[PDB]
């Protein structure tokens, strides 16, 4: 499973530690930001872009709140980001919404919490259905 | 003071207590939403709540789904709106101080009741304070999205989808 | 078929209830009440009910406070307009089979919500069974107040009331 | 205390008795059909018209299902009629719409329920205060 | 269909009305008060022993309020006795008590509403599944 | 005065709102019906409301469930209960004055709060006046049933049946 | 499995909604905290649930009010109990594998509903993993507190405190 | 006004940056763990100790998962140690259960999320009254 990874100043630090465990996870990753980007919008839109011309279907955007990078990625025509600071969400936005991307916050979330966000979402599937009417309606706005 | 408010069918009533707090406070409230728990989705009232915000109709938006995730999704995808996923107090405030954002989008299954009113009250007595970074930011931000008139102000944006539904074509 | 429906902040819950039994039935709602459990006065929304019956936004109304009398009274005080309070399915059957009333009254704190599903079901399923004998009594009940062309289709129609309340005018 | 009183065919024979019952409990009745009404909407107008004609504050119409004799004077400017078949709404739609008549359906409420439905309607006044905002916009409505 | 009925002195005059009603919509009736019993408690026992000894699972009770023929006759094992006021439970009762028997007040309901509930409960059959547990558990009590 | 109270998963709020109520009213409260809304069996605890009664550790008791019927019915077959099923205030008033009832049931489904409110109220605030006339029927209902010391204060007494819900043996 | 669970008045339908999850996993529940939603104190719930623990009337227990601070701590307060306060997943399967905690604190007030079930999930899920380093730190909490034998299974212990109570000893 | 601050391993960068803040915000700070302590047992019982026999009234103990200082803690008689992991229990646990002291875990709360948790629950006093009754029972428990 591919995984795009990306980050700014502040979100760095945990996005080197995520790596690192996702490496060692067997998860095949891709880091747009070897260096922090310039801000959120630049790393988010890197991620997104990656994504979005990748057959990943996960992503992780690191930043000091979170609600930067999806504020900013969400606003490309069919991304879907969900800002994550909790471990229900983490596996539920992933099944109903197919959330392409989790945004976390690294000012908001310590390590350990987003270590079993990230898990959680990762090993879970979209699962289709009465969900893509909302999933369409989404990829069909600006 | 004027706040759009909008939900789907999960968490109406989360929603019905955030109206009555907005009420009490003094706001003037338009309820958009959904207005029963009936099954219906989620972008069809973050987008009236955005166009809302965005028309100058309300000063500011908030809205909620079990996660939130998707409803706020659907509000930030629309022309003039900033829309921030916040299921706590510390990035509500952000959003508002920094991001300027005038969309407040909550997680109402997932965030009890009680944080969800000091979310929204945090999030409405803060004040957006210029920065020459935050303003670069915000540029950046307001310029991402292509505008589609055909989307803009059309109510009848999601009819294709909803016949569809109509027609059993998402059954599970 | 679409059917209008309105309430004042007691019954809320049981609105809510209605409304989502009534998309399960296939009909399209429009619900006028209020949104909320904020306190607020039944007329409002009894008169909205009355109006999307009588201009032919909808076929039908229900409307439900406390007790009914207070939104149905509200509801049958306006043109083209028959507006019948019936806590029992009984009487509700009767007002559609002979006095083909288009509105129906429900006390939401008084009925529990299973006997009100059977009151509204029941209520939509007669049929109005016209005869010489109903048809003279319609005709009167129609006949029996004098038109307002200032009340009619008119949203301002209570603002002096609410001023007055905002006011502090009506204070316990 | 005074009291206005009417029926139509169906609700006479419970009018009759109720009368009785109130001339026994020292009530000033004033019944305005004698004679059973045609109908009732003339009935209950003929309720009305005294009610609203007199320093009386309540009165009782009877019929076969009280809806009717509810639906035609709530038509008359300044009326309300409240159709009562149950105990609470007895009392608190006098406290709260000072309800100037309320309507019993013979066909619906038996004889002992109606007494103590009546009995509640009479020994109830009209709160006022915050109550009188809703009045007055029923008053407004023709 | 059979239907068994019973009334006191103060049920009588709906029992007679009903049992009318009844002949004329083809129901073979067992009226086992030709004449009104005692007291609740006779007719309401006297209702029970017929229908507990008969192939018959309807049937119906009359006195002044209803309650005292269900709370006496729900004393014999093996019966279940609804008192019933209004149209849910009409059908409901049948629907999970498969209620062996209703009661109706004719000093709390109308003739009208009366007929409404009773024809509501004849063409309702117990739907057993589930709520039979519920039944074993009362028919096993005293 | 202490009243136990009882009901089964139907109408558990409908339970909690009658037992602020009465502890408001200054009532000590025993609450024996299901606490929760997970699928039970309105016999337990109309069984258990009516041995409280019956052994003194109450002094009167109140069960409800959807109509009422099914946990007034199990309540009253019990020694030293006589159970009024009653879903309005006057048969209520008349069941505690004529009958003496010790266990008043209603229908938590079919019957309005407000009204539920009411008619426990009534109930509570009558007082059973002896007549040679009520004393006669009260005797004749108190000596219909046959008792049974196996059931009498036997907790364990649905145990076959809750055996054989747990092996499916009551699957619709 | 048995699952103890308490509550104050505050978080009553919380504790209804985690108590049906319990059932439909098979795990039986007791249910001790407060009933209804009438002003109570959540220490009575808290010991309650700690006792039924630490007797092995029950596996684990479950405690909620507002914040769960206040009967989280009355748990822990308690001869054998290890409780743990915890708002998220991440920390309830910590307690669980490295302190063996036996009892479980939730805010029903400031985490939705979803949340608490995910996390009321993944504690009983979780299995507690001994190691010598646990073992030690496990030890040492179970050693910081002075027995009272006064305290243990006392239901009387409260009884001076609600008796002031009832006096108005603590009024606003 | 006066603040007790401790921690473990875990919890001491926290504990050394929130110290500092604390300190250009007129805070006087009594560190009682100026080396990180064994555990969090000895961390926690030594800002325990310390609060117990000081004038001061709020303390704040860090450790990796917050658990388990207000574990050991509140085995103290007497003490209320709250773990606190957002905005609202901040303040309501100081408002309510006068909360002695809070429990925070740098591998659940972020930096920036902990400054305003911590600053909530510093400006905010007991509220007394109604609420002493369960202060009164929590203190008589060992």
């Amino acid at each position: 499973m591919d995984v795009i990874i990306g980050a700014d100043k502040d979100g760095f630090a945990m996005k080197e530690q995520v790596k690192k465990y996702l490496e060692e996870h067997q998860y095949r990753v891709a880091d747009v930001t070897p260096e922090p980007a310039e801000d959120f919008v630049e790393s988010s839109l890197a991620v997104t872009k990656k994504l979005l011309n990748s057959d990943a279907h996960k992503a992780i955007m690191f930043d000091r709140y979170g609600v930067g990078s999806a504020m900013a990625s969400n606003k490309v025509k069919g991304m879907v980001t969900a800002v994550v600071e909790e471990e229900n969400t983490a596996h539920m936005t992933a099944e109903h919404n197919g959330a392409k991307a989790i945004a976390i916050g690294t000012g908001i979330t310590g390590y350990d919490r987003a270590l079993v966000i990230i898990q959680r979402y990762l090993d879970t599937e979209y699962a289709g259905g009465r969900h893509q009417i909302r999933l369409d309606m989404l990829e069909k706005m600006i | 003071m004027i706040i759009a408010i909008g939900n789907d069918h999960i968490v109406t009533m989360q929603k019905i207590e955030i109206s009555n707090m907005l009420k009490d406070m003094g706001y003037t409230v338009i309820d958009e939403g959904t207005y029963d728990t009936h099954r219906t989705h989620y972008p069809i009232y973050g987008k009236k709540v955005a166009e809302d915000v965005a028309d100058g109709r309300a000063d500011l938006g908030i809205v909620m789904c079990g996660t939130g995730i998707g409803i706020s999704t659907a509000a930030d995808k629309n022309e003039g709106i900033r829309a921030a996923m916040c299921d706590d107090v510390t990035s509500a405030v952000y959003a508002r101080e920094q991001l300027n954002a005038n969309v407040l989008g909550i997680g109402g299954a997932v965030v009890g009741v009680h944080l969800i009113q000091d979310i929204v009250k945090a999030y409405l007595d803060a004040t957006y304070k210029e920065t020459p970074e935050n303003k670069k930011l915000i540029d950046k931000i307001d310029n991402i999205a292509k505008p589609n008139p055909d989307q803009k102000d059309n109510p009848h944006f999601f009819d294709a989808e909803l016949e569809k539904w109509a027609e059993g074509v998402y059954h599970d």
